[PDB]
DNA sequence: AAAAAAAAAAAAAAAA
RNA sequence: UUUUUUUUUUUUUUUUUU
């Protein structure tokens, strides 16, 4: 019989003001923040692949519906919602032959092969960049199947088809990505299954993918992605306090380099002049030798952390009251005196560490569903359990699909009161752009974070790279 | 006056529009009258909307669709609209919206067909559109935009069904609380006497080496079977230490520091677990990390304990409920437990693939809510006890762990309803 | 400046005599596309930054601090900032020009 | 060459 | 990779003892 506290569940701002806790609902009836008057598309692919894109850039145009539309609201159409235009007159195409493609793809080694289909599409992307007189804002990145089966790590090509740039991973999202940083060109890649599925079809003959009843929410997915692509703003946070930098780091693995060197990655969040949030990357990649090391060395801590308060200093003139550097990892001593030392005795620094390991799952005793979203066991001052993943009475279901795992919250470093702490990571959990979901399972920080890492360790010529998410997510 | 925009609709249908367009009006500025728009409902309403229509309404807006074009209530409210239209010398009163593109035009209620109807079917916003500019033009009564007044109407109406709640809730874990430890923890000065290239996991009762010292909850003589070397020991030697403290964090020094002292009392009960689950006779999966324990197809009484299935069918393969035990004591000494299914071929054999075990443990899971995960989980560890309140794990000849056979409760201030 | 010159361009434009070039009907009327101060992304220059390297004795070590000021902070708000524009509109004062060149 | 106590990389399915 | 969630595989390191 432990006490177990409830936090308010965040509210989102948006347009003319005004509050609401789901963004798909707030979003529908009062519209993205800023005017946005349209959107400029250019699209790379085959000829087969284009028709498939108009038609669900046709479908996007009308409303769509879900199944039930409690649990998943239904979709007014692209314009309704975002109060600008995106139509398929205007898209700028630029052609992928199948032969080009085919040339490629059946290669037996799969780092060459993928290597090659990255560069095929770079190429034109490039080119159409460079020496077209048409704007794009995004290029919607049309992949077929075949090379979504055969252009990633582990990917066996079966012996029939096969045919006939070590230093790039096999993955060709990452890659993809990775290569575009130096010339700052938004793009989301589009599998054709993730378009119109109804043309793909397994041997029952229903579609592989089946999204009949998931058509609304698909719809909510990619607009929001296209929109945020495109320079928009769709929701912000309300109830973050002024002064409060956040930063999160998060390693990640290199494999082309002899030691691993572990990748350590940021992302910084912060409110501006005024009443807007600013959610960008704080990406001066710090590597760290050691095979599995993950506590970062001093002087790129110091590096990280100098870096980190600069780009606050800039934009708001001092430097930030009291930040909360969230983490996966547990901080040593000998990173945060670095730290200390790096910032001035106003700042308060505080380290937090947030993981999911440990296998706390909390049954009620009656019913075929799970906890309350928001609920916290406070273990003490410092540490405490929170569950950001559970059931919201909004969207008539739970988050999870069995029963939730919570997030282990503990104030490592730092003072600061475990109340506000878990009050604003589940706050933090509400600004995912790349997914227009009521909740995310973890903070964006160091989901987002990851995402950039997962891009630059991709390529090993990456130098200064940007730090806007719109060129990652 | 008039001043208010009635909008007719088919109810069980069209909600979805009728809430949008409803919505939009509000917060533009444009007073709106709709059924679902009011919350709750008696028998008034059928002559409520009545008057409204002959009273209040300035404009009629009637949503077209394949439901709404023949529905009896809908067509009486285009009656009487209709006849108000007469009556009030005003030809532009009704304001058809056509949103479904399975409705032509040529298949449109008679009072409609001669009335031209603003096209939702392509673009709600350009329909919106069309709409704020003819009631722009027709001069229809309108007060300043504010989506206040939409967003205080969505609260008041709609997320309000569905809202929090304060009741208590009581909820059960996965955490099985440890009641009582032995008094104290024995370092024995084995040294020669057990060989060096030993192994301590065959070791009747768990005991792990540190330096010269096995480490164990056992008395000094429960190893002389596996140690015939041990019967001329002396007891004298032992470093015991009243373990309480160590749970308490008092004790510390240079014999031992107690953070790497609370490690041997969690692998000391992870072994004691394995071990009673030897002793239950329930057969094991080795998994990446850890050990899964399953049981057969035949050992409960129809495969069964207490009422809850444990073991099951689907097609040829035969599920097992496991659990993965783990003694943690950073909150409290607990022992935390997980929940795995894992599928045999004939019900005694492990399927060796891991990747079809996956599939077909998703498959499995995906029907497994709630009440059917913690009541599997408290049935499985109900047939562990020993007891109807608490088990033991073997610490030694006497020596015992005491662990509750209920998992830890919590108490929430707030809680929902289906 | 800029935001008063917009403000006259969506208006209609009038010269002198029409006969000899046709008026400016504005921009909304002429090319159809929305062309307004709203949504400007701004980012400043201060004028003791911008007077810092001006008054240089070398005229080409002023031209590349000048030229470096600007480019700056352009590559920055193109690659740092969540804003997406479409032409980059670069108001230089009318000293440098007087005092830029070679 | 072990242990527990913490780490991340990848693939598979299913629902949102 | 529109997603998200829950798992299943490995692998690996540190602290300590021999």
């Amino acid at each position: 019989m432990k006490e177990l506290i409830y936090i308010e569940e965040p509210k989102i701002l948006f347009a003319h003001g005004q509050k609401c806790t789901d963004a798909r609902d707030g979003l529908a009836l009062f519209g993205p923040l800023n005017n946005l008057y349209g959107i400029k598309s250019g699209v790379i692919g085959t000829k087969q692949g284009l028709k498939i894109f108009r038609d669900y850039l046709d479908h996007i145009q009308k409303p769509i519906y879900n199944s039930n539309s409690i649990t998943r609201p239904m979709f007014p159409g692209f314009e309704a919602v975002f109060d600008c235009k995106w139509e398929s007159t205007g898209i700028t195409f630029k052609e992928v032959t199948n032969e080009d493609i085919g040339k490629f793809l059946y290669n037996s080694s799969t780092h060459k092969r993928t290597y090659d289909l990255v560069s095929l599409f770079i190429d034109k992307i490039i080119s159409a960049n460079k020496n077209e007189d048409e704007n794009v804002d995004v290029w919607f990145v049309i992949v077929p199947d075949e090379i979504y089966k055969y252009c990633r790590p582990n990917s066996v090509l079966p012996k029939e088809m096969v045919q006939t740039t070590y230093n790039y991973d096999a993955q060709f999202h990452d890659q993809f990505k990775a290569r575009l940083l130096k010339h700052t060109i938004p793009t989301q890649i589009f599998r054709e299954s993730t378009l119109a599925w109804r043309d793909f079809k397994n041997a029952f003959g229903l579609p592989i993918r089946d999204f009949s009843k998931i058509e609304g929410h698909l719809a909510w997915t990619i607009s929001t992605a296209a929109f945020y692509k495109a320079g928009g703003k769709p929701w912000k946070l309300s109830d973050v306090r002024n002064g409060v930098c956040y930063l999160g780091l998060v390693y990640k693995k290199v494999e082309k380099s002899k030691n691993p060197r572990n990748a350590c990655c940021a992302a910084q969040m912060f409110l501006d002049n005024g009443d807007g949030t600013v959610f960008k990357g704080e990406v001066g990649p710090w590597y760290n030798p050691k095979n599995g090391q993950y506590h970062l060395e001093p002087k790129e801590a110091k590096a990280l952390l100098s870096q980190s308060l600069q780009s606050y200093k800039e934009q708001i003139g001092e430097y930030p009251k009291e930040v909360f550097i969230h983490a996966k990892t547990r901080f040593n001593h000998q990173e945060w005196d670095a730290f200390l030392e790096v910032t001035p005795k106003e700042t308060n620094l505080v380290g937090v560490t947030i993981s999911k390991t440990k296998p706390l799952k909390l049954y009620k005793t009656e019913g075929d569903y799970t906890i309350l979203r928001g609920n916290a066991y406070v273990v003490n001052e410092r540490s405490a359990f929170l569950w950001t993943v559970g059931y919201v009475p909004k969207i008539q279901t739970a988050l999870s699909m069995e029963v939730p795992n919570p997030l282990f919250i503990e104030i490592n470093k730092g003072e600061a009161d475990i109340k506000q702490v878990l009050k604003d990571i589940l706050s933090l959990t509400k600004l995912n752009y790349n997914a227009c979901i009521f909740a995310d399972g973890e903070p964006v920080t160091l989901r987002f974070a990851d995402k950039i890492g997962e891009i630059l360790t991709a390529s090993t010529d990456i130098k200064t790279p940007p730090l806007a998410f719109k060129y990652y997510i | 006056m008039r001043n208010k925009i009635f909008i007719s609709h088919a109810t069980p249908d069209d909600n979805d529009f009728t809430r949008w367009l409803a919505l939009k009006l509000i917060g533009l500025g444009y007073e709106v009258w709709c059924d679902i728009l009011f919350l709750d409902k008696g028998v008034d309403f059928w002559s409520n909307i009545e008057k409204v229509i002959r009273e209040d309404t300035c404009k009629f807006l009637l949503v077209s669709s394949s439901y709404s074009n023949q529905r009896e209530g809908v067509l009486k409210e285009l009656a009487v609209a209709a006849k108000v239209k007469k009556q009030l010398k005003d030809d532009k009163f009704i304001i058809p919206l056509a949103i479904d593109e399975q409705l032509s035009y040529d298949d449109i209620n008679i009072d409609i067909v001669r009335l031209n109807a603003i096209d939702f079917k392509m673009s709600w916003a350009r329909g919106l559109k069309d709409i704020l500019e003819a009631f722009e033009k027709q001069k229809v009564p309108k007060e300043v935009a504010d989506a206040s007044k939409s967003n205080l109407l969505y609260q008041q109406i709609f997320l309000h069904d569905k809202s929090v709640i304060e009741k208590e809730e009581i909820y059960d874990s996965n955490w099985l609380s440890i009641l009582s430890f032995p008094e104290e923890l024995r370092f024995h000065e084995y040294n020669w006497m057990l060989p060096k290239r030993f192994d301590v996991r065959e070791l009747t009762f768990p005991a792990v080496r540190y330096k010269n010292y096995l480490c164990t909850f056992a008395w000094a003589y429960d190893f002389t079977y596996h140690l015939p070397k041990t019967e001329t020991y002396h007891k004298s030697k032992t470093i015991r230490i009243p373990t309480e403290e160590i749970l308490s964090g008092s004790y510390d020094s240079n014999f031992i520091r107690n953070a790497e002292c609370k490690r041997l009392i969690v692998q000391l009960l992870n072994k004691a677990f394995e071990l009673r689950m030897k002793d239950k006779e329930v057969q094991e999966y080795e998994m990446s990390n850890k050990t899964a324990y399953w049981l057969e197809k035949g050992k409960l009484e129809k495969d069964k304990f207490e009422k809850t299935m444990l073991v099951g069918k689907q097609k040829d393969k035969n599920w097992h409920f496991a659990i993965s035990g783990a003694s943690k004591l950073y909150p409290f000494p607990v022992l935390m437990i997980s929940s795995h299914i894992f599928f045999t071929a004939d019900g005694k054999k492990l399927i060796d693939s891991s990747s079809v075990q996956h599939s077909s443990r998703r498959r499995q899971g995906k029907n497994w809510w709630n009440n059917t995960w913690r009541t599997k989980l408290l049935a499985f560890i109900k047939y562990l006890s020993d007891d109807d309140t608490s088990f033991y794990l073997e610490m030694g000849s006497e020596e015992k762990v005491f662990v509750s056979n209920e998992p830890v409760k919590f108490k929430g201030n707030v809680s929902y309803n289906i």
